[PDB]
């Protein structure tokens, strides 16, 4: 409640003085984040390995 | 809880950089301060995900390709009432 | 990539800022927030006052020399709007143009019409009367012309201060690190050099300023960028190459110092060491003490002219504290020693910017005025709550 509360709505001028984004323009995002531990990079490291294995496999199976 | 805040900005197809901060300030807070963060991005436009060590000195959006999109976008990241991203106290 | 660090920065400027502007109903018992044309190099508070009774103020007055540009340089005469207690707007006018800079401008403190102004473009302080202002009409296509012409240094001077108690004595510390008493009433038409009481050489580095005792003729300190503080009497014969003392007080270059209003022997002394060491005059073989909480450059420091434990000091982390050094020594609780040392009283953050200077409004007490370098001013008082 008190760590990550705003501190403006405020205007920016741009090089020609255009109000710009305050941190309240909410694009249009694809491409999402995520955040861990080493725990979770160890378990998308062996997934990744995994993968790629049976992916080649499947490449092979013609 | 980390998987509860991820959750709640998952399914949001938008959002702010704000929003993202605070995810991110939420998820360290709940972590501490000695364990070391690392990040995952998914792109299921072009299907690909990344893997970044985030440290202490790492900002949290770094796609960004203009210096007034850069302007606005690492404009919005020092809003934290935390301290700044990059910079070391 | 250096935007990157830029933008983040300014914004969290933004950030302090209405997080200032949002609890401010909590904090302050009035805030008056002027956005002036101009960047304003410096405001002397005025000792005369009108008080409207019936409808219910009182107005003070300011002194500002601001500018408009590079080479526009001007002055100006603002009053201001006090609420009253026994029973609202800042006004700008007498705006005069200067024939140059002005980094600081004193009036003489028994008599208002007087300014003696200098900058940080000229070697030569020039002072103002009467009737340099009063010949002076805003529709003439020139600056006005000074009382005097006092020149004896050959870099541009830093300060000036007069002698509260002589009668217009003046001093003039520069950049050349030289020091200069001044003496008015011992002009000659013949002799501009007979205004020239002492010329000291004392300093080493180029000296940030130079002011007199507030009880007495005889006494003034120095402090210039070797991280040293000089203490000179001018009725010392020796005085124009020996100074009455000589302390390291801090280990970076000195910016201001101050005098203790009610009390004639403690002075403040502040750094870009951003420590504020005090000093007792008995005893000057020994930093009097310490005051910690700015983590950069602190600027400029200054007494209340009401109550002597309460210092004030500006830096450039955007922040002025106020210490009632009442409380050495005292406890405080663990949740307490957060905020800092328990002889810290208060902290304002309402600006964006590097505070240029302050000043206590002496006609009102807990209130101070100060004008920052985005064009703001701002008129200040805490509520009673912290201290009453």
């Amino acid at each position: 409640f008190s760590t990550g509360e705003v501190w403006v709505n405020c205007k920016f001028t741009d090089t020609d003085g255009s109000l710009l984004d305050d941190g309240t323009k909410l694009s249009d995002r694809s491409v999402y984040n995520l955040f861990g531990n080493m725990s979770l990079y160890c378990f998308f490291r062996l997934f990744h390995t995994l993968y790629s294995r049976l992916e080649e496999i499947k490449n092979l199976e013609q | 809880q980390v998987f509860m805040y991820y959750e709640k900005d998952r399914v949001q197809r938008r959002t702010s950089p704000r929003q993202q901060i605070m995810y991110r300030i939420q998820t360290e807070t709940a972590f501490g301060p000695d364990e070391n963060l690392c990040c995952i991005d998914w792109n299921s436009q072009t299907r690909q995900s990344a893997i970044r060590l985030m440290g202490r000195e790492d900002l949290t959006m770094g796609t960004l390709k203009s210096d007034a999109e850069k302007w606005c976008y690492y404009i919005g990241s020092y809003i934290m009432s935390s301290p700044t991203e990059g910079i070391l106290p | 990539q250096a935007s990157e660090e830029g933008i983040n920065q300014e914004k969290c400027i933004n950030e302090e800022y209405k997080i200032w502007k949002k609890n401010s109903p909590f904090l302050y018992d009035l805030i008056i927030t002027r956005a002036l044309e101009w960047p304003c190099m410096s405001l002397q508070w005025y000792p005369e006052q009108q008080i409207f009774a019936e409808h219910g103020y009182t107005e003070q007055k300011m002194f500002l020399g601001v500018r408009a540009d590079v080479g526009k340089y001007l002055l100006a005469v603002a009053s201001i709007q006090l609420p009253y207690l026994n029973q609202l707007r800042v006004n700008i006018s007498n705006l005069y143009s200067h024939p140059e800079s002005v980094c600081s401008a004193k009036l003489m403190p028994q008599d208002d019409s007087c300014v003696a102004t200098v900058g940080n473009y000229h070697n030569d302080v020039l002072v103002f009367d009467k009737e340099s202002f009063e010949s002076y009409s805003s529709a003439s296509e020139s600056p006005l012309k000074p009382k005097y012409r006092l020149t004896k240094h050959t870099q541009p001077c830093t300060s000036v201060c007069w002698n509260f108690l002589s009668k217009g004595t003046l001093v003039s510390g520069s950049q050349d690190a030289t020091l200069s008493c001044w003496d008015l009433n011992a002009y000659n038409e013949s002799d501009s050099a007979s205004v020239l009481k002492v010329h000291i050489s004392s300093h080493e580095k180029q000296v940030s300023d130079v002011r007199f005792h507030y009880k007495h003729q005889d006494l003034l300190a120095s402090v210039s960028y070797d991280q040293y503080l000089h203490v000179h009497d001018i009725r010392r014969p020796d005085a124009s190459t020996k100074p009455a003392r000589s302390v390291h007080a801090h280990s970076g270059p000195i910016h201001s110092v101050a005098f203790n209003p009610h009390n004639d022997f403690i002075l403040a002394t502040c750094s870009t060491d951003k420590t504020i060491a005090l000093w007792d005059l008995r005893n000057l073989n020994q930093r009097l003490h310490t005051l910690e909480g700015h983590e950069d450059i602190v600027t400029k420091i200054s007494f209340s002219p009401h109550e002597e434990p309460i210092l004030a000091s500006t830096s450039a982390d955007r922040r002025t504290l106020v210490w009632d050094l009442s409380r050495i020594g005292e406890d405080q609780p663990a949740e307490e020693a957060q905020d800092g040392p328990p002889e810290l009283l208060f902290m304002h953050g309402g600006h964006t910017s590097c505070t240029i200077d302050m000043d206590w409004c002496p006609n009102y007490n807990w209130t101070m005025a100060t004008a920052a370098e985005d064009n703001i001013l701002q008129i200040w008082t805490p509520s009673r709550s912290i201290w009453g």
